[PDB]
């Protein structure tokens, strides 16, 4: 004599994608403050299988950053009157006529741009329109916690070493993902998550060369960058109200890099064989956002060769790579939009931890070149432990109880 | 043991901690609009589940007895097998074919015939 | 289906009540959000009345408010077997908020406090 | 002795107006929910609901929607402000030359293009009235069926009647969550791809008696209409940079249809006297012409070849006006970038918009009537599921 | 009909006579976006209170009897000291320390333990 | 033997701040209309303490006005493409203006005031003309609290905004509060019953402004008495620029104010009234809109006095404004055809103080939030906490 019974709050979930909100410790004004201590619940005897390659969280964060950043250019001054023929000489001292506060008058002004910002007849006009950044806002990175709303949850693979795919024996769940750095770094990961046990190697397809190969450090690598020239910026008046602000090697230790690389080559291990030579080589070419370790440091854009790091051959048994500022950029390959970075008073020095690599390889000993391209891979170096699930709390089951009549 | 704590335990043991997943089932300018739709979605998914509990004779939270007989064709099994040797995730997959049969059976076989019964019955 | 017994008698219409209750629940898209936001405050507004009235979980619910003859003094057969709800809601329409007000207090207030007294024994 | 009893879910509705949502067939169509692979329609036995297609809120929400969704189709597209300049032109088409802004502020550019006679005027057309924005070439202008539906707590009643003028009692009524997917087609005078009337044709007006009130006709037999832009054009995208770039250069069925139209139309006018068909009496270019967009290109014809009568195909004179200010919206003007290759258009006519004298003229003016040729069936109602009624039931304390 | 919050300055015993007045008035393009999230907050503010009312064996409005014995440490006052010489605002201040203790004791206190035994009892 | 019992709807509320929505019987349109008869519920034996200085409503009202006003210049015509002679308050300035077409130009005869002029806007900010269709007519606005909240009103005839309120009531919505942009002089505000009262965040500190509330209203007329003309010069495409108190009643009021000042400065000390010492033009002058044209009138004729223990004012116009110290945004007021006349009630003052027996009082300025405080002193937002647990010696039936 069995009967059904409704149970509410039963522990049942399914893989699913939805809208996630943000939390910001204690564009980051609308993010609710993080709980001073979050809660993490281990799921004993639970095995959940992950597929970091098919993550929706990554493609929501990426579309977020893109649409968040466009908001950072709305109340800022548009540069449209800065597409004029440039009379230039050698950094370059370019002179040009300019629109003034009133409609009638004109003004001759000289500024200082980089060889990459200009082309012989600026590079952007050929491609897209331009808007300068608001000097009031800043691009410093704050830890961002992605959280799942009610009725959903986020599972975390606890295990110290995880490929990003397959079964996770130690699983837990939290409301909010850890403080993830939204830093756009190229080639080398900056200020990221440092692996608990041994460096992990992850690629959408190991056997396929075309799929970029991500590396996660366990020992951080210090790196010093600097714009060692005391600049001064003069605010020429392209009124009314609006005003345009007219107007470098980077270093990492070698004693740690040799030590770091040797762990990397051993980390490859079986994937390419114990008995094989491992080659490091500079970038094969492509976009300037791939060829160099592009990253923003102190509000300026530093575009450095990694050619000094990447040439080595490894048999089975304080170096410095410089930089030139990139000036205007159309990050995320977005055309029709363009930001010019207004220069800053004073010398810039910033030092970040290196926490991993993005690498590409050629098909046939195998050779490795610096990776680049899409920024989605950068997020997947933090969201490998995460996936989103709905909660299905209704449960019906046979019992032996009956209600009244 | 916290939220979703008994996911890997047997159905019999997981039903002791129902109030932990149930209490955390509602969990207490652009860009900020992304967080608004989420909490709007939060209530309509919660009310969609509780509308069923409403048209079912439950309302009272977490556990509720009914008068719908458990049909053999749907997951005919030893009670000890179901609750002492099975997890809810496993069970939700086995009854999966017969769930919405039960959902529909619940609303009509039990409350629709039960309160009109009481309506006829409470006449004297 | 939905609204099936709208033309049927009140007696035949109360058989199919669970069909109207189950179906009772960047710009441009902002018009669809207010729709589904109104939907829940439209639903809970009805369920609040069912709550202060002692029903809440019930599609049909019984009470001990005597039907004052002043309200639609007609034979029971006329109301259930010779009227549609659309006709009934029009006749009661004067007394409905009286009923609504009498439902909340005339019993449940003195009926809950009664059980509170009765449960102290 | 009797007691009140609360019933929940009683079938009781009242007329009501509210916000409605959008549907997009089988999938401004970016967030519209996909339609149910099979919608559900419930007939209301023994129910008589009264309709007033002319005092319906649904049309005035649909019309206020199209105008505002359309403006969004012009916000990420290239603004044309630098194209109000003196034109040096020579000979319907015109080869106009003009100086043009380049990517740079100082430099200039001479460019020639090909405009139509309606889009230009002698200098002693848009600048006179409004500023202008070109359309995005990436969006498509193919009309797609749209379903208008009512949210939870509301419902839409449809008159399940083959012959209905939009007013009075409806004996066979059904209810649906969703209006049948509908075509928001922009047509002048003549309706295209609308709802075809079942059985005999009928005619509809807010006021027959007022000749100022337009007179909506709904065909039963559809009338195929073929039109074409037969010159292989080419367009050169001149660079008004930065980034932004301007793209520079059967009557056998009509007589059988009218013959059915006269009879139904004659019934209201009377059997004894005869009607006359004549060409448009005048107004803007939107009433005078059968103006609609075709193949992504806007298209206009004088229908004087159809409307001459007292009661192998007859072509209509057909011109193109590249710039439009539809819905009498001033301040907002759109330039239509022409398309490569020759365009062939095929659709059927489904009804007429007619005006009356103080003889019948092709109608125009307000576009609400176009929607009413579809939304006559529908009206929105609010659901009131709470009911109190007496029964012999008692609650025990 | 003393109105919304009418008995606020009255004793607890008298203020419980006018409970149904503060409970019915408990749910009662930019620029307009600022009235929307007020509506939205209004229902999650209301469902939060009633989820508790649901996790607790109540749901039923206004008043609710419990099987939690009031340990003296919470108050130590004769009910006459509480119902007839104290307002709800004063009482909420005294117990503020022990309230979340009671809230937790309620759900566990009967329903976790109370709904389960009914499941056993309703078998026979 | 006593047991816990759950009560719902218990009258318990706590101070709180939240978003408030609007109620309005063109900015006011889209604001949910008011109930034909509101309900006000008195709270017997209740004493609630208010702090008008730490009110979040004011700063939510203030942030609402600023951000709703800029939306009133968004669909309006932008005035970015913008030789004078005459003393003369206005100057007939000529200038070359672009037509519909980029190449052709147009000479113009216009009339701007001395204060608007190159125009002063370019040095600071860009400029946008107001839409001539929308109106700036003050209409009463009610601020309301959403469900789960309530607003407490101090039903006291004489209240300085702080301390305990022995007679408290609650409403869902404030009264019809006038958002009248006036300076120095409060116009069409709330009138205090019986004796006039005085309010300042800190009485000891002179720097804190001193808000005065009249009980007897002061009639005041200002008029722009010249019949002006509008020629809509074509600055296309599509866009178009539109080119061109009783002394008998005032001393009665002041004579009540010295009695209103009372013991705050001492009975013996003399009370002197002097004009403002200076600052921004929005402070120095009784600035307000009247009939769409912005009035700036010198009040030195009202504030010249020395009161022992025992009336026309000049006026000038500015065509453009940057209200609320907002830079980057500037509005040109398109003038109105015809003569302008207004009749308003002076309902209160804003006053400052100086650093023996000499007390100097100046007309007020600075933050416009103070004038909202002349309406929101009776109000504060509270959060409703309806859940209660208590013992009643009933046990659940089992
Ligand atoms: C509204 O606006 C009014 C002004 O119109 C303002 O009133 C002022 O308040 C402040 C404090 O809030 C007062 O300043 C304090 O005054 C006392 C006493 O001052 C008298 O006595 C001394 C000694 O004889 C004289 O020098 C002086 O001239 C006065 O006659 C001072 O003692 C205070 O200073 C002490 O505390 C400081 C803490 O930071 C120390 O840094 C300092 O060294 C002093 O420490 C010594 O004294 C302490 C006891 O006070 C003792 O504990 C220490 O160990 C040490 O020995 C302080 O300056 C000011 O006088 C008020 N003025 C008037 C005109 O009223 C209100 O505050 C304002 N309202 C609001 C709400 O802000
Ligand atoms: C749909 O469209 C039709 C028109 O096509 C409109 O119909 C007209 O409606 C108006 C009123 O709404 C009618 O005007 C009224 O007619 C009355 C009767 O007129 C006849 O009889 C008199 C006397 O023998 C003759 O002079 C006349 O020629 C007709 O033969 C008049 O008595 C009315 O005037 C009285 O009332 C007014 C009130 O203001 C007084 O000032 C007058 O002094 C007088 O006391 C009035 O003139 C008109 O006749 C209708 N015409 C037709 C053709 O039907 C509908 O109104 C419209 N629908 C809607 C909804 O508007
Ligand atoms: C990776 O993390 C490092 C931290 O080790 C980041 O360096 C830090 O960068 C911030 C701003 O980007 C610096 O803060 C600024 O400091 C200056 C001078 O003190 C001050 O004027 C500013 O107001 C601001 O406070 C911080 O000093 C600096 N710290 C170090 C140790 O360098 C680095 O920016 C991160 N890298 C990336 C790519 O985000
Ligand atoms: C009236 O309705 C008819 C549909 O019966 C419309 O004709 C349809 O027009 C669309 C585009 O206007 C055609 O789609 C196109 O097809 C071509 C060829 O496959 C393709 O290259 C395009 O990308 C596009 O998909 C569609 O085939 C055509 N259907 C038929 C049956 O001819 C007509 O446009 C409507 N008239 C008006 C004025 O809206
Ligand atoms: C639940 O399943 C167990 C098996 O796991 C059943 O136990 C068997 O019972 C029969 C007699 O009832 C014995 O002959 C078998 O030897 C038992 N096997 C084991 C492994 O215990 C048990 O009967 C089932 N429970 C019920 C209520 O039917
Ligand atoms: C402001 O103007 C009004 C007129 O609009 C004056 O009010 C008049 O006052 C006189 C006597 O002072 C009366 O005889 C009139 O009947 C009033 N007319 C109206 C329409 O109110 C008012 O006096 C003026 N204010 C001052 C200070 O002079
Ligand atoms: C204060 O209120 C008075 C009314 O007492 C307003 O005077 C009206 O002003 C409008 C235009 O601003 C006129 O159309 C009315 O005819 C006036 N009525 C009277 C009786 O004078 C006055 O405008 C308000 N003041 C402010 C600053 O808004
Ligand atoms: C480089 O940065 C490190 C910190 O990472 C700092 O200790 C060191 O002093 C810097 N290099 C030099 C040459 O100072
Ligand atoms: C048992 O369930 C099946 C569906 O799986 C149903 O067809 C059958 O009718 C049920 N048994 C009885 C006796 O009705
Ligand atoms: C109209 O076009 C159709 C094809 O769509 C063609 O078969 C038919 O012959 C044409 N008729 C006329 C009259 O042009
Ligand atoms: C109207 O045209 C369509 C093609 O767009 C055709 O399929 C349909 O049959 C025509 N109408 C009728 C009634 O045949
Ligand atoms: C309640 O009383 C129990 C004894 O029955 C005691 O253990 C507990 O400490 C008391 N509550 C608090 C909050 O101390």
């Amino acid at each position: 004599n069995l009967w059904v019974t409704v149970y509410y709050g039963v522990p049942v979930w399914k893989d699913a994608e939805t809208t996630l909100f943000c939390a910001s410790d204690a564009a980051t004004h609308a993010c609710v403050p993080t709980d001073p201590n979050p809660q993490e619940i281990h799921l004993e005897n639970v095995t959940e299988e992950f597929n970091m390659w098919k993550n929706n969280m990554v493609e929501q964060m990426h579309t977020d950053i893109i649409s968040l950043w466009d908001q950072s250019l709305k109340p800022c001054v548009k540069l449209t009157p800065l597409c004029v023929t440039l009379q230039c000489t050698n950094l370059k001292n370019c002179s040009f006529n300019m629109t003034t506060e009133l409609r009638d008058k004109k003004q001759k002004v000289y500024s200082l741009f980089y060889r990459l910002d200009v082309v012989q007849i600026l590079i952007n006009c050929n491609t897209s329109a331009i808007t300068q950044a608001c000097p009031k806002v800043s691009f410093e990175p704050i830890p961002i916690h992605y959280c799942a709303p009610a009725g959903f949850a986020i599972l975390k693979c606890k295990d110290k070493k995880f490929n990003g795919t397959g079964p996770c024996p130690s699983v837990s769940t939290v409301q909010c993902t850890h403080g993830i750095k939204p830093v756009v770094s190229t080639q080398l990961l900056l200020n990221g998550s440092l692996a608990e046990e041994e460096v992990m190697i992850r690629s959408e397809n190991i056997t396929n060369n075309a799929k970029n190969i991500l590396v996660q450090f366990n020992t951080p690598v210090q790196i010093n960058c600097t714009r060692p020239n005391n600049n001064t910026r003069k605010s020429i008046r392209i009124g009314p109200g609006q005003a345009f602000y007219a107007t470098a090697h980077c270093n990492v230790s070698k004693a740690t890099w040799n030590e770091t690389l040797g762990k990397v080559v051993k980390q490859l291990r079986k994937h390419f064989g114990n008995n094989t030579i491992i080659r490091f080589a500079n970038s094969s070419g492509g976009d300037l956002e791939v060829t160099t370790h592009s990253f923003n440091c102190g509000g300026e854009f530093f575009y450095c060769n990694t050619s000094g790091l990447f040439n080595s051959t490894w048999i089975s048994n304080s170096i410095t790579l410089p930089c030139r500022i990139k000036q205007i950029i159309n990050m995320w390959q977005r055309i029709g939009q363009a930001m010019y970075a207004p220069p800053i008073q004073g010398v810039i020095r910033c030092v970040s931890n290196i926490t991993g690599l993005i690498l590409t390889r050629d098909g046939g000993t195998e050779t490795f070149r610096p990776g680049g391209g899409d920024m989605r891979d950068n997020w997947r170096s933090e969201l490998y432990k995460y996936k989103v699930v709905k909660i299905e709390p209704l449960g019906v089951a046979p019992t032996r109880c009956k209600r009244r009549v | 043991l916290g939220f979703l704590g008994a996911a890997g335990s047997t159905m019999g043991a997981a039903s002791m901690t129902l109030t932990v997943q149930a209490r955390n089932l509602l969990s207490g300018t652009v860009w900020g609009i992304k967080q608004l739709q989420a909490r709007v979605l939060a209530v309509e998914r919660y009310l969609r589940d509780q509308q069923l509990l409403g048209i079912w004779g439950c309302s009272g939270k977490l556990i509720c007895c009914t008068n719908v007989p458990w049909n053999s064709s749907w997951s005919n099994r030893n009670l000890s097998e179901i609750w002492d040797n099975m997890t809810w995730l496993q069970w939700d997959k086995e009854i999966s074919n017969y769930t919405q049969i039960i959902y529909g059976l619940l609303e009509e076989s039990q409350n629709q015939q039960e309160k009109n019964e009481q309506d006829l019955l409470a006449l004297d």
